[PDB]
């Protein structure tokens, strides 16, 4: 096989220092003049910052002088001006360089927080600078005299030390010195010193810093970089079109600020080159050198000195470093895209689930290149030039052609805050008149789209893949379940659930009461003819199906006891569902679980076509219902004024007690709030008693009352719109308000919205409203910063291996919070795969065997027996190094089957957590951050460190020591405990390691250390879920568990035999190497470690790929600290593969990277 | 830190000169330059080369400006004054028969009058020291071949070397000494005796034994350094003067220290051209040399688009006029009002006024909510739009199909007349030489091919590329 020279498909990216020899390879000339363009002719002065000899021709294939203008001449250098005739594009590629007179320090390696030039020398920054500005000499290889190597001298001292040792002793000042220091420095020799020093002196103050430095040093030898190279002899210049000098209208010019920065460096360098041939006094050339140092620094990274200002303008100049940022996460803010558009969105309830209304005009412009081709592919246009003039003329036939290109061609729709993956969904386009985008009403819930002015954007899948990706992955009908909780995200929303609740309803005596109907068909015939009422108790012969056979629909026919409305709805329910699913009252509650069961029983397609029919019929009968809302619909209880006066009486007595000194002011305010709080609860469930049932009606007899049919009640009872907390503010009094500082005002708002509020009440209602808009505005921000921190710790996590093969898993129970089951077992365990065989109340009997995916049948076979706990494989335990086995993860998706290889569960975990983040409230959304950031609480409890009988030692010295004493092992553990914090440990009781020695909150860091990995992962999920489960948010523990896996990504070594002693590193890398040690290598020299809990942002900080880190971390430090290591980025990951524009190593691209990672490191 | 401080602090240590100390330095400056001038006058090659270059001036191979700028106290005087130098050289050359030292005194006299161009002065200075590199070149080869290679101490090698440094008295006569360092010099005998040719040759070109070759350019070194040492000494005393002057031209578009450095170069020139005998205060004489270099620099490197000085004074005319015209009117001048008050072609004001505006920071924040910068909005006009490049790939296949609908030699004559699928287009005569029958014959092949394509059957495709 031949090697290669030119250009094939690159893998990996290496970064390093640039030798001055390296820097001249890129340059195609030295810039020697500060000139830009000429000033009359706007041509570029030769040997200037803009130049045709150095960089490239101004216009395509035209020499600068003009003797060679023809496109024939290409690889030709004009004999006058050193210009080859190629495209003007090379003025965008070709770089230059400048030969510096005096050496110049690279600001980044001198000044990025840990000074590389500093600790590579073990020299302080206030000293290096003092040597760099010529204030004091430094010795270099001082030899056997009176002075050390890194010793620093002054003017007078150097003179006194020169008269004693003339030669055999060398001391310089300025950049030439620091260059010599790094040059004369030997890395391997200093390595051998740091290795003998580590072993000779045993001291934690000695060998804690010793190890910290040496890892960079020998990384530098191995890096290949040379220490002299942090001193710049050659400064490369950026191609001009990347800092251009384009003209504007009116003949005014604009240019990148670099040109002021590059010009200055050249001028001061040229002036310095002069000051040497003028043999100037050192006092001047020193000042010039200092300015050249300053000029270069303001070019590379302005801001780390005195911040030079731009010409005539107060603003500072944007340095090269700022070309890269422009503060944090500045390369991934977004990019504008061809084949796209947006407009206002409106309804369109006629739509099938998999389609969307696209304007005649938008679809025209968007598919323009498809129309052009499809036009002359059929011959309706001679050539493309006329094809344009056709669709410009909008001839009638281009419309009929547009349908042809549009048909099997999905489009993407995106709404503003893209929270989870459902924010972009692919639909099939329906050509519509008007300028509005028509959106299917069921997919509204996913997008969080109202129709109050919200807009959506559109995108065209161009390539064949993207069309199939949009069709098979992003399609509306392929994502009907939320990936945060296997429940349907395509629920009927409001307008529709009112319709079905109105249908599946019954009133006491209605037209048709008691007749018997052959089937559902004659039941719709009875209603559309005005004979039977939609709600009348009525027996109808129905047939239902049940697939209780081995995959076969058993039929059963009976006279079920239902109503006329529920009869007609049965005509929609598909095949194998029980008639019981519609026999009830069908609110939004019951109407979604109806939809769920259809998916779990009949499958995807029959569920999609179901949801459509539920919406069509829901809209229709909701519109037939004539449901409205008038002023008399908000029924105030007749007993309201009574309740008010009564609590108004109690407070007058609590006041009576306060006057006489019987009760305190703090008690009064507290006791008065309680009787008002009670009165609001009393008015509340007074109006709801009246409102709900007072419809007293009559059937053949006297009286009988039922659930009301009043408009505003049905809206709430069904679940369409409205909530009992809100209704209470309309009829009953509306709450107690909070005055600004946080107190709740002791006289509540007695009035409501059906009455008026007065000046004082409304004025007090204001603060709650404004702090409401602010709180909900801010908690929309905090969420968005959470999902960032969350994908930054995940992102690269992909379902890679099939089955890691483990029995390790967390023991799953119902949460049972104090009172009763705050979360069943069936929910926590459904969709997960069992770790080992589960047994009946009696054994010998496997009920589900080993790793089976516990779905709805298994969960019932579990719920039939009395199984109260199931060990479940979890992501935090998946033994796959670099990723997650498909088994240990679970099943969940917008589809119902076990996760497929390659899906990027890292992202979709993080998304599912931060998407509901808006709706939370210590507690609240920061309480989530506190957990995921692993933040230690202020006043923690201490846990029992080691097992054994405990006792107290010494006395009060600010710290009261505790001495534990194990039965067998060593007992030297003594902990200094501040004894002004009340303790809970029994002072003569044997304490188990991990028990309460004091009370109060606990640090997760302990939990992981003492009680284990399985305990901390349990502590997080149950504690964050308490935040979500309190707000009524369903997030599967799965997603929190993948975040936790990233939190304990790292470990710290305890024993050795191979690598370091204390370093922190990935269990993936460590476990991969002590598994490499149980055989091969040594018999088992393997090291032990200890899992380390990191907060998400601390865990995200540790990324191998520096391109990923230069995205969100501080770009200077990442680039410097990586360039000194000569670090290689192998790509491999997600973030970077986006930055460089290639296939993601997941999804459809997962097959590509798997075929690539194997050809690599092979032949 | 910040260089302004440490420069201010560095030169603040330098002490102001007394009104007497100014003369002490200008005297030491006098000595050093005069010392080298006496050493330049003692060099025979410096006399012959100055005569070499004047035999070039009388043969019209140069001008009198290219060699001299005047003597002590133009074509008339130069021809006879050069004969005086020629006369004084040719009498000295022949009296070496030792006692010549009385007449070599006069050769320096007539040579110390010549004020050459600074270009030529440096060359002769370069000629002398490069001639000393030639002397030392053979000096260090004999040292490395005797001491390092043949193991010979340096105490006995330089003994008979002083006063000689050319012959074999130190080489082939010191091998017969039977010393422990003697018999070993035979190994390199073949290597040293052949390289001695370039050494004793310098005694011929320069006409001086190697002894004299150092003696002269050593006093020239002593004198040359003596001047600069004093010249540097003068500059530092006035670094405050440059500061105070540069403090005036501050915000004109150039950094502060950039000014006090360019002024510091004006102060450097002032020390060179200063003549203390004219009694004018060195401070006031440097004021013009310092204020020159500042303002002469602002003209060059204060602009991104560099403009000539006559433009900068043209510009100020408009600004000073538009300060008057502005208030003097109450509105302000139209581009054709100061056109009259300017002697300029008065339409040039517009063209002048265009380029006077410095270019605009492309990183100017434009003021949006996305903090959009100006440069983010300047579109690429050099680019060919894909909806066009698409048709270019189509106009290709169009003309290729239409050209296969011609007679075979009509393609090769059409694709030759236009640039199609060939390098360059061909003059119809050049096409004629390719095709035997030439000239008018080809013009009809050209016309008839466009004629077959112009009838609406082959045109139907091509015509739709016109709009
Ligand atoms: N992906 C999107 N999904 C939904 N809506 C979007 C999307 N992008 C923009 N908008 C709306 O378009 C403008 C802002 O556009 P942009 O931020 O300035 O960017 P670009 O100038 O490049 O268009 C606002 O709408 P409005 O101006 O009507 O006011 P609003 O923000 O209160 O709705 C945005 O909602
Ligand atoms: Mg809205
Ligand atoms: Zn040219
Ligand atoms: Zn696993």
């Amino acid at each position: 096989l031949k090697a290669q020279t030119k250009t094939e498909e690159f893998d990996a990216i290496k970064i390093a220092l640039a030798s001055p020899d390296m820097i001249r390879s890129w340059s195609f000339g030295e810039v020697k003049k500060p000139e830009t363009i000429n000033y009359r002719t706007f041509k570029p002065e030769r040997d200037g910052l803009f130049c045709a000899r150095i960089f490239g021709p101004v216009k395509d294939y035209e020499c600068l002088c003009g003797k060679y203008k023809r496109l024939k001449h290409r690889g030709v250098i004009c004999e006058k001006c050193g210009v080859e005739v190629t495209q003007t594009k090379v003025r965008r590629e070709r770089m230059g360089h400048i030969e510096l007179a005096s050496p110049t320090a690279h600001i980044w390696f001198l000044k990025s927080l840990p000074s590389r030039i500093g600790l590579l020398l073990d020299m302080p920054l206030r000293d290096i600078e003092r040597v760099l500005y010529f204030e004091s000499y430094v010795v270099i290889e001082g030899g056997m005299t009176n002075l050390e190597r890194q010793q620093i001298l002054t003017e007078e001292q150097y003179l006194d030390a020169l008269e004693e040792f003339g030669d055999e002793f060398d001391a310089k000042m300025g950049a030439e010195a620091i260059q010599a220091l790094l040059k004369s420095m030997d890395l391997e020799q200093e390595c051998e010193q740091l290795r003998e020093e580590l072993n000779e002196t045993n001291s934690e103050t000695k060998r804690k810093k010793l190890t910290k430095r040496i890892k960079l040093l020998e990384a530098f030898v191995q890096s290949g970089n040379k220490p002299e190279w942090m001193i710049l002899t050659v400064l490369p210049v950026l191609p001009p079109d990347l800092r251009p000098l384009v003209p504007l209208d009116g003949g005014r010019f604009a240019t990148s600020d670099l040109n002021d920065l590059y010009r200055r460096v050249i001028n001061r360098n040229n002036r310095l080159k002069r000051l040497l041939d003028l043999a100037a006094p050192d006092i001047i050339v020193r000042n010039e050198k200092r300015m050249l140092q300053e000029a270069v620094d303001a070019l590379l990274d302005n801001g780390r000195r005195g911040r030079a200002i731009t010409g005539s303008n107060k603003r500072p100049l944007k340095s090269l470093a700022d070309m890269i940022k422009g503060r944090f996460r500045q390369n991934l803010l977004g990019k504008r895209v061809d084949y796209s558009g947006r407009s206002v969105i409106t309804v369109g309830p006629y739509l099938r689930l998999h389609q969307c209304g696209l304007p005649k005009k938008m679809a025209l412009e968007l598919f323009k290149p498809f129309i052009y081709g499809k036009l002359e592919l059929r011959g309706l246009a001679t050539t493309i030039k006329a094809a344009k003039k056709m669709v410009e003329r909008e001839e009638a036939v281009v419309w009929d052609i547009l349908d042809e290109v549009i048909r099997e061609h999905p489009v993407l729709l995106n709404r503003a805050p893209t929270l989870h993956r459902l924010g972009i969904q692919a639909f099939e386009p329906v050509l519509i008149e008007g300028k509005a985008i028509q959106l299917h009403p069921l997919v509204c819930a996913a997008y969080n789209a109202d129709f109050d002015g919200d807009q959506m954007a559109v995108h065209v899948p161009l390539t064949l893949e993207a069309q199939l990706e949009a069709r098979a992955l992003m399609m509306s009908t392929n994502n009907i379940l939320s990936p945060a909780n296997g429940e349907p995200i395509i629920v009927p929303s409001q307008d529709v659930v009112l319709g079905l609740y109105y249908m599946t309803r019954d009133c006491v005596n209605a037209k048709g009461e008691g007749m018997v109907l052959t089937g559902p068909k004659e039941a719709e015939r009875l209603y559309r003819s005005g004979l039977a009422s939609l709600h009348a108790r009525v027996k109808v012969r129905i047939t239902e199906y049940e697939k209780d056979a081995n995959g076969e629909l058993v039929a059963k026919t009976s006279l079920k006891d239902t109503t006329v409305g529920r009869a007609i709805l049965w005509m929609i329910v598909p095949k194998g569902l029980p008639y019981s699913i519609v026999n009830q009252a069908l609110g939004k509650k019951a109407i979604s679980k109806m939809l769920n069961t259809c998916y779990r029983i009949l499958g995807l397609k029959p569920t999609v076509i179901f949801a459509d029919q539920i919406m069509y019929t829901g809209f229709a009968y909701a519109a037939r219902s004539g449901a409205s809302v008038g002023i008399d619909d908000m029924v105030i209880p007749e007993k309201k004024h009574e309740i008010i006066s009564e609590a108004e009486a109690e407070v007058a007595e609590i006041q009576e007690q306060f006057q006489s000194g019987l009760v305190t002011a703090g008690e009064r305010y507290n006791k008065v709030i309680d009787i008002w709080a009670a009165a609001n609860d009393r008015v509340s469930k007074a109006m709801m008693d009246n409102l709900q049932t007072e419809t007293v009606i009559n059937r053949d007899g006297q009286e009988e009352k039922q659930v009301s049919f009043n408009s505003i009640y049905m809206m709430a009872d069904s679940g369409a719109r409205g909530s009992a907390a809100q209704i209470r503010q309309l009829a009953g009094m509306r709450g107690l308000m909070a005055k600004p500082d946080g107190s709740i005002i002791e006289t509540p708002i007695t009035a409501n919205f059906r009455e008026g509020l007065n000046v004082l009440q409304y004025f007090i209602s204001t603060h709650g409203a404004r702090k409401g808009l602010a709180d909900t505005a801010l908690k929309t921000a905090n969420s968005g910063y959470l999902t960032r921190r969350l994908v930054d710790v995940a992102q690269d996590l992909v379902v890679t291996e099939d089955d890691c093969g483990t029995h390790e898993g967390i023991m799953m129970t119902p949460v049972i919070e104090g009172g009763d089951v705050k979360e069943p077992l069936r929910d926590r365990v459904l969709g997960r795969v069992t770790a080992e065989d589960v047994l009946k109340p009696g054994t010998a009997d496997i009920l589900v065997p080993r790793n089976t995916l516990l779905h709805e049948q298994w969960c019932d076979l579990l719920e039939e027996n009395s199984v109260d706990a199931v060990k479940v494989r979890s992501v935090v335990s998946c033994d796959t190094d670099f990723g997650v086995c498909a088994h240990c993860y679970g099943r969940d998706l917008a589809r119902g089957h076990i996760i497929n290889k390659g899906e990027a569960i890292g992202v979709i975990a993080a998304q599912s957590i931060g998407e509901p983040g808006t709706q939370l409230t210590t507690g609240g959304l920061p309480r989530v951050a506190d957990l995921f950031e692993a933040r230690r609480p202020k006043e923690p409890a201490i846990l029992a460190e080691i097992s054994g009988i405990v006792s107290f030692g010494k006395e009060t010295k600010g710290k009261r020591r505790l001495v534990i004493t194990p039965v067998d092992g060593s007992d030297p553990y003594e902990e200094m405990i501040p004894k002004w914090r009340q303790l809970n440990v029994f002072e003569g009781e044997r304490v188990e390691r991990g028990d309460v020695i004091s009370d109060g909150p606990e640090a997760p860091h302990d939990i992981l250390r003492l009680r284990g990995v399985h305990a901390v992962t349990r502590y997080i999920v149950n504690e964050v879920q308490d935040v979500y489960r309190l707000q009524g948010v369903k997030i599967n523990d799965k997603h929190i568990e993948v975040i936790v896996r990233q939190m304990l990504r790292k470990a710290t070594i305890v024993n050795a035999g191979s690598s370091d002693f204390l370093e922190g590193e990935q269990v993936e890398y460590s476990r991969v190497k002590i598994a490499n040690r149980e055989l091969e290598a040594n018999g088992k020299v393997g090291a032990t470690y200890s899992r380390d809990l990191l907060g998400i942002t601390k865990a995200s900080l540790a990324t191998e790929s520096f391109i990923s880190a230069a995205s969100f971390q501080e770009t200077t430090r990442v680039l410097t600290e990586a360039a000194v290591a000569g670090k290689r980025d192998e790509l491999r990951g997600l973030k970077e593969n986006v930055i460089v524009g290639r296939l993601i190593p997941a999804g459809t691209g997962y097959a590509y990277h798997q075929d690539r990672m194997r050809r690599r490191a092979a032949g | 830190t910040d260089p302004v401080r440490m420069y201010m602090r560095e030169m603040g240590t330098v002490e102001l000169l007394t009104r007497e100390g100014e003369i002490d330095i200008a005297k030491r400056i006098e000595d050093g330059i005069n010392q080298v001038q006496c050493s330049v006058a003692e060099y025979p090659e410096a006399i012959t080369y100055l005569l070499e270059q004047y035999d070039r001036v009388e043969a019209e191979e140069a001008r009198l400006s290219d060699l001299i700028t005047g003597f002590v106290d133009d074509p008339e005087l130069a021809r006879e004054k050069f004969a005086e130098l020629r006369a004084q050289y040719v009498v000295t050359r022949d009296t070496i028969k030792a006692t010549a030292q009385e007449e070599i005194l006069k050769l320096s006299e007539v040579f110390k009058q010549f004020r050459l161009v600074p270009k030529q002065f440096d060359y002769l200075v370069n000629s002398m020291r490069v001639m000393m590199d030639r002397v030392r070149t053979q000096e260090r080869l004999i040292m490395k071949l005797c001491v390092e290679q043949c193991k010979m101490p340096k105490k006995n090698f330089i003994t008979l070397f002083t006063g000689n440094e050319t012959s074999d008295t130190w080489f082939n006569a010191a091998i017969a000494m039977n010393k422990p360092w003697s018999e070993k010099l035979h190994d390199v005998s073949e290597e040293v005796h052949r390289a001695l040719q370039k050494l004793q040759q310098i005694e011929e070109e320069t006409g001086l034994t190697i002894e004299q070759v150092k003696d002269i350019n050593r006093r020239m070194s002593i004198g040359e350094a003596k001047a600069r040492r004093a010249k540097k000494e003068m500059v530092e005393a006035n670094l405050r003067l440059v500061i105070s002057i540069a403090k005036k031209y501050t915000n004109r578009g150039l950094q502060f220290l950039d000014l006090i450095q360019e002024g510091n170069i004006g102060l450097m020139k002032a020390v060179d051209k200063f003549e203390y005998r004219r009694g004018y205060k060195f401070s006031t004489y440097a004021t013009w040399w310092i204020r020159q270099a500042i303002t002469r620099s602002i003209a060059d490197q204060a602009r991104t688009i560099r403009i000539p000085v006559h433009m900068i004074e043209t510009i100020n005319k408009l600004n000073r006029i538009s300060r008057q015209m502005l208030q003097e009117m109450g509105r302000e001048p139209t581009p054709e009002e100061l056109a009259e008050r300017m002697l300029m072609p008065e339409d040039k004001i517009r063209k002048v006024l265009k380029i006077a505006k410095e270019p605009i920071s492309m990183e100017t924040p434009i003021g949006d909510d996305e903090d959009s910068h100006l440069g983010d909005f300047i579109e690429d006009t050099t680019l060919e739009l894909p909806l066009d490049s698409a048709t270019t790939e189509s106009l290709r296949a169009a003309t290729h199909d239409v050209l296969a609908g011609l007679t075979a030699r009509e393609a090769k004559v059409l694709r030759m007349r236009f640039g199609i699928d060939m390098n360059t287009d061909y003059t119809l005569e050049e096409v004629g030489k390719q095709f035997d029958v030439t000239r008018e014959r080809i013009r009809q092949i050209e016309a008839k091919a466009l004629r077959k394509l112009r009838h609406p059957s082959r045109s139907e495709v091509l015509r739709s590329f016109l709009d």
